C-alpha cells in the first residue's frame, strides 16, 4: 500500500520504518523520533534558531543572540526553496512525520506529553522542512565546521613581531602555528600521494 | 573522534572491519539516534546525531560509512572597510556596496524582549565593528550555500553501492568532515570531503585579509584536490582528528595544530602491532584507546635521557622509573575512584612546568595563556569532550625533538639553558608537589581518575533533559559518544554482514507525565561502561525476528 508506513521496533527500541515513496520513509522517520526524542528535539531546534531565551529566561539572550548572528535563515530557505520535489519530500515528511505525533501528544497530553514539557512549562508546536534542516545546520555546519581564530592569530602575530622584530616575530609565529609540519601522523601514507597545494605563510596579504 | 577501517589485506575471519568513534561529548538523552530505514531506495541501519534525516554512522550490507571532523581551513576573516558617512555600506571593488541586514527580536521568559540587528556582506556575516579605524569583520565559510547540499549528499550516499556512487556525494558534501568507506568485497576508503576556497596567490590562510575585492577568493577547488584514497597499500584507514595527507593544512584555530605529536599514533601502532584483526580484536583498540594516556610515549624519551645519568636515589629518577614500566594504560582501583598507576597525574604535574618553563615563558602576554593547558584539566564532572595532546605540549615536542623536527626553533624554548636541566627541574616540581600530597611512598599513590558525566544541557549548553537525567559513568573513557562496527563477510556468520552500536544511555529519552520512564530509556548505560555492544539488524528477517512492537500507519500526502 502506497499510504502505508510500518514501524517495527527491536528489542532495544530502535525504530525501523518501511514504506514505498520517500514522503512515506521519512514521515515514519519523524514519527518514531517524535516518540523517542521529542524534548531533546524541541530544546535542539531552540538552540539551533537562538528561541531558547523564550522558554529558560534571560540568562540564554545572549547565546540566542549569538546564534543568529552567525548564520542567514533566508539563505537557507532559499535552499530549501529550491531543492526538487525528491529532495523537498525528504524534509517534508520528516516534518509532517512529528507533527503527526505532536499532534496525538497535544491532544492526549496527560498520558502522551514528555514530562520535560510539563516541568520547563511549555508545549511542542509543530515542525517545517526548514526546522529539520536547521537542526543539521546549526548542530554540525554552524558548530561543528565553522572554525577561525583568524583575528588573535593575527594579534599574537602582531605581539610577536613587536617582542623580537618583524623577521624573527614572522618566524616565531611559523613555529608556534606553523602552516603545515611534514612530520604530522598521516591518515594516508606518502606513498599514496600528497597534497599539491602550497600556501603563503609571510602574511602578504599586508 | 576516531576511527580505524581495516582492509581485506588485514582482516582476520572477515574482508573488512569499520570501527567509528565519533567524540561529541557525552549526553543524557543520547546524542545519537538509532534509525533502519527500508524502501524509497533505501535499505540502511545505524545511528546519527540528532536524528538526521541521513545516517552518519551505519551501513546498506553493501557497503558501510562513517566520518570525523576534518579540521581542514574552510574558513577565513575578510576585514570590510567601513564609513563614518554611508553607514551600512562597504567599500567592495570600488564601489559602496550595501549590506545585507536584517532584525531580530529575542523574546524572553519572564523578561524584556530585545530587538538588534544582523549585518552581511557578500563575505559573510559581520562578527565586531571597529568605528575607529572603521572596520568590521566578516566571516567567509567555503560551504556558505551548500548547507542543505551537505545534508543531502549525507542522505543519498547511503544508498550507494561501490566507491564511484559514494565518492559522487562525497563530493557534494562541503563541510569540512572525514568519510570512511567500507564494503562487503574487502574494499575501504577515506576522503577529506568539503568545500575549500582557492585563494589568491600570497594569501596567508591563518590571518585576516582585506575585503576590498582584491582578496576575494578565486573559487573553490576541485574535488580532485580533496584528500582521498581507496584500497591504501597499508592495508587500513586510521584517523584520530589527525591530518588527512602529508602537506594539507589545518584549520587556522591557534590551538590546532597537526605535528610530530598525534594521539592517531596510537591507533597506528595498535593496527600494525599485529598483521591481521579479528573483529573482536578492532573493537577491543577501543578500550585500549579509551585507557591510553597520550603524553607517556611522547616525552617518555626526553624524560628519560635527562635521568639515565642520576643515581639510584634521586626522586626525579624514581618518578621516570616508574613511567618507564608503565604502558600508559589507565585502570581504576577497586575503590573505582582512583588509578592503579600515578602516571597520568606525574606527566601532567611535569607538562604543566614544562610548557611554564618553555613555551608560555616566550610568548608575550596574554597568548602566553594559549600555551598553558597541559591537556589534563578537566572538572569533578570530568571532560567535556576527548582527551588530546594539548597545542603547548605539540610545540614542546618539536622542541625536545631537536633538529628531528622539522620547523625551524626560530627561538629557543629553553632559553639556552640545557634541555636537560629545564626537564629536571619539571620533574623536582613534580616530585614536590607531588610527594607532599601523596607522601613519599610512590607505590601507594592512589591518584584520582578522571569520571564520564552524560550530560543533561546539549553541547550547546541548553536543557536537553532536566537536572537529574544526567548520568554518571565511574571510568572517563576517551572514546567515541557512541561506538559502531561493521564487519563485512564475517566468516563465522551466515549473513554477508554484521553489525555493532551502543548508544547509550539508550534509544529512547521519553519520560512519561507521571514520571514513568521508558523500557528503553536507559538499558544502554552498563552496556556503554562495560565495551559492550548490540547488534544492528537490516533485513527482514532479522528485524522480524527480534520485534518487540510493531506499528502501521495509513497516510497520504
Ligand atoms: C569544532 C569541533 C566540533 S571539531 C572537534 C571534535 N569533533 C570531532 O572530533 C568529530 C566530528 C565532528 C562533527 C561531525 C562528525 C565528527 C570536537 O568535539 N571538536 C569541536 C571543537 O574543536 O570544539
Ligand atoms: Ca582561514
Amino acid at each position: 500500500s502506497s499510504s502505508e508506513i510500518k514501524i517495527v521496533r527491536d528489542e532495544y527500541g530502535m525504530p525501523h520504518i518501511y514504506a514505498n515513496d520517500t514522503w512515506h520513509l521519512f514521515y515514519g522517520y519523524g514519527y518514531v523520533v517524535a516518540q523517542d526524542r521529542l524534548f531533546q528535539m524541541e530544546m535542539a531546534r531552540r538552540s539551533t534558531q537562538g528561541t531558547v531565551a523564550e522558554v529558560l529566561g534571560k540568562d540564554f539572550v545572549k547565546f540566542d543572540k549569538d546564534i543568529r548572528r552567525n548564520y542567514w535563515p533566508d539563505a537557507i530557505r532559499a535552499q530549501i526553496a529550491a531543492l526538487s520535489p525528491e529532495d523537498m519530500s525528504i524534509l517534508q515528511g520528516y516534518a509532517d512525520g512529528m507533527n503527526a505525533w505532536i499532534d496525538k501528544v497535544n491532544t492526549n497530553p496527560e498520558t502522551l506529553l514528555p514530562k520535560q514539557f510539563n516541568t520547563f512549562g511549555f508545549t511542542p508546536k509543530r515542525w517545517e522542512p526548514f526546522d529539520v534542516a536547521m537542526i543539521f545546520v546549526g548542530t554540525m555546519a554552524n558548530r561543528f565546521s565553522d572554525s577561525t581564530s583568524e583575528i588573535d592569530n593575527l594579534a599574537l602575530l602582531t605581539a610577536l613581531k613587536d617582542k623580537y622584530g618583524v623577521s624573527q616575530g614572522m618566524a616565531v609565529f611559523n613555529q608556534l602555528k606553523w602552516l603545515v609540519n611534514p612530520s604530522a601522523p598521516t591518515t594516508i601514507a606518502v606513498q599514496e600521494s600528497n597534497y599539491p597545494l602550497k600556501f603563503n605563510q609571510q602574511n602578504s596579504q599586508t | 573522534s576516531n576511527m580505524w577501517v581495516i582492509g581485506k589485506s588485514k582482516a582476520q575471519d572477515a574482508k573488512a572491519i569499520m570501527v567509528n568513534g565519533p567524540q561529541f561529548g557525552w549526553y543524557a538523552p543520547a546524542y545519537t539516534y538509532g534509525i533502519g530505514l527500508h524502501g524509497a531506495g533505501y535499505d540502511v541501519t545505524g545511528n546519527t546525531p540528532f536524528a538526521y534525516p541521513g545516517l552518519v554512522f551505519g551501513h546498506n550490507g553493501v557497503i558501510s560509512w562513517g566520518s570525523t571532523a576534518g579540521f581542514g581551513d574552510d574558513v577565513d576573516i575578510f576585514a570590510e572597510r567601513l564609513s563614518a558617512e554611508k553607514p551600512g555600506y562597504y567599500l567592495h571593488n570600488g564601489k559602496w556596496v550595501k549590506m545585507l541586514s536584517r532584525e531580530e527580536t529575542i523574546t524572553v521568559k519572564n523578561g524584556q524582549a530585545e530587538t538588534f540587528t544582523v549585518w552581511r556582506t557578500v563575505h559573510g556575516n559581520i562578527l565586531q565593528t571597529d568605528q575607529t579605524t572603521q572596520t568590521a569583520y566578516a566571516k567567509s565559510r567555503a560551504w556558505d550555500g551548500k548547507e542543505l547540499a551537505s545534508l543531502l549528499a549525507w542522505t543519498h550516499q547511503m544508498k550507494a553501492k561501490n566507491w564511484q556512487e559514494w565518492t559522487q556525494q562525497a563530493a557534494k558534501q562541503a563541510l569540512t568532515i572525514n568519510w570512511y568507506y567500507a564494503d562487503v568485497n574487502g574494499n575501504i576508503g577515506y576522503v577529506h570531503t568539503g568545500a575549500y576556497p582557492d585563494r589568491q596567490s600570497g594569501h596567508d590562510p591563518r590571518l585576516p585579509v582585506p575585503g576590498t575585492g582584491k582578496w576575494d577568493w578565486k573559487g573553490l577547488l576541485p574535488f580532485e584536490m580533496n584528500p582521498k584514497v581507496y584500497n591504501p597499500q597499508s592495508g587500513y584507514i586510521a584517523n584520530w582528528a589527525n591530518s588527512p595527507q602529508k602537506d594539507y593544512p589545518a584549520s587556522d584555530l591557534f590551538a590546532f595544530l597537526w605535528g610530530g605529536a598525534d594521539r592517531v599514533t596510537e591507533i597506528d601502532r595498535l593496527l600494525e602491532q599485529k598483521p591481521r584483526l579479528t573483529a573482536d580484536q578492532a573493537w577491543d583498540v577501543i578500550r585500549q584507546t579509551s585507557r591510553q594516556d597520550l603524553n607517556l610515549r611522547l616525552f617518555l624519551p626526553t624524560l628519560q635521557a635527562a635521568t639515565s645519568g642520576l643515581t639510584q636515589s634521586d626522586p626525579r629518577r624514581q618518578l621516570v622509573e616508574t613511567l618507564t614500566r608503565w604502558d600508559g594504560i589507565n585502570l581504576l582501583n577497586d575503590d573505582g575512584k582512583t588509578w592503579q598507576q600515578p602516571g597520568s597525574a606525574i606527566l601532567n604535574v611535569w607538562l604543566t612546568s614544562m610548557l611554564k618553563r618553555t613555551v608560555v615563558a616566550a610568548v608575550p602576554m596574554p597568548f602566553d595563556k594559549w600555551y598553558s593547558a597541559s591537556g589534563y584539566e578537566t572538572t569533578q564532572d570530568g571532560p567535556t569532550g576527548s582527551l588530546n595532546i594539548s597545542v603547548g605540549a605539540k610545540i614542546l615536542y618539536e622542541a625536545v625533538q631537536g633538529d628531528k623536527s622539522p620547523i625551524p626553533q626560530a627561538v629557543d624554548l629553553f632559553a639556552g639553558k640545557p634541555q636537560q636541566e629545564v626537564v629536571l627541574a619539571a620533574l623536582e616540581d613534580t616530585w614536590e608537589t607531588l610527594s607532599k600530597r601523596y607522601g613519599n611512598n610512590v607505590s601507594n599513590w592512589k591518584t584520582p581518575a578522571m569520571a564520564l558525566t552524560f550530560r543533561a544541557n546539549n553541547f550547546f549548553g541548553v536543557p536537553q533533559a532536566a537536572a537529574e537525567e544526567t548520568r554518571h559513568q565511574a571510568e572517563y573513557q576517551n572514546r567515541g559518544t557512541e561506538n559502531d562496527m561493521i564487519v563485512f563477510s564475517p566468516t563465522t556468520s551466515d549473513r554477508p554482514v554484521l553489525a555493532w552500536d551502543v548508544v547509550a544511555p539508550g534509544q529512547s529519552g521519553f519520560i512519561a507525565p507521571d514520571g514513568t520512564v521508558d523500557k528503553h530509556y536507559e538499558d544502554q548505560l552498563k552496556m556503554y561502561e562495560n565495551f559492550g555492544r548490540k547488534s544492528l539488524w537490516l533485513t527482514k528477517q532479522d528485524v522480524e525476528a527480534h520485534k518487540e512492537s510493531q506499528e502501521v500507519l495509513h497516510v497520504q500526502r
